[PDB]
């Protein structure tokens, strides 16, 4: 991480996989929160209507 | 359950939402880097066990 | 500068983006709560000084 902090592109420790997985993990957290909000608000009214 | 119908516009809205979220390429948090390492280790270990 | 023209679709896309971001009402991080307190204090102090 310290090497990445200085943008050591010339360094052979190009942890591309770690960055990609971090993007996936961040995307999952946003998706989970967004789905939770939609479930709590958007679909509750439709469930009540169908009932 | 049969009468259930999810919002059609949610799919289109979310497509852009996660597209912009994944477009970032900078990790400003040290703990986020460590968390990604741990998350990778768990996923790799499961595949390795199989 | 005169010929500069920003994307027109960015405004519409961002409107939804920040709308969903602000719709959350749960603070799961202790440090986020402390950060909000510090941010409020700085803003309040500036207004108080005026």
């Amino acid at each position: 991480f310290y090497y990445y902090q200085r943008h050591f592109v010339d360094s052979e420790l190009e942890c591309n996989d770690v960055v990609l997985f971090w993007r996936i993990q961040r995307m999952l957290a946003i998706t989970a929160n967004t789905l939770r909000q939609q479930l709590t608000n958007t679909e509750v009214r439709r469930l009540e209507k169908n009932v | 359950i049969k009468r259930h119908k999810w919002n059609d516009f949610a799919e289109d809205s979310l497509r852009v939402i996660q597209h912009n979220a994944l477009e970032d390429r900078s990790i400003s948090d040290k703990q986020q880097w460590d968390a990604a390492i741990y998350f990778m280790e768990e996923a790799l270990q499961a595949r390795l066990k199989d």
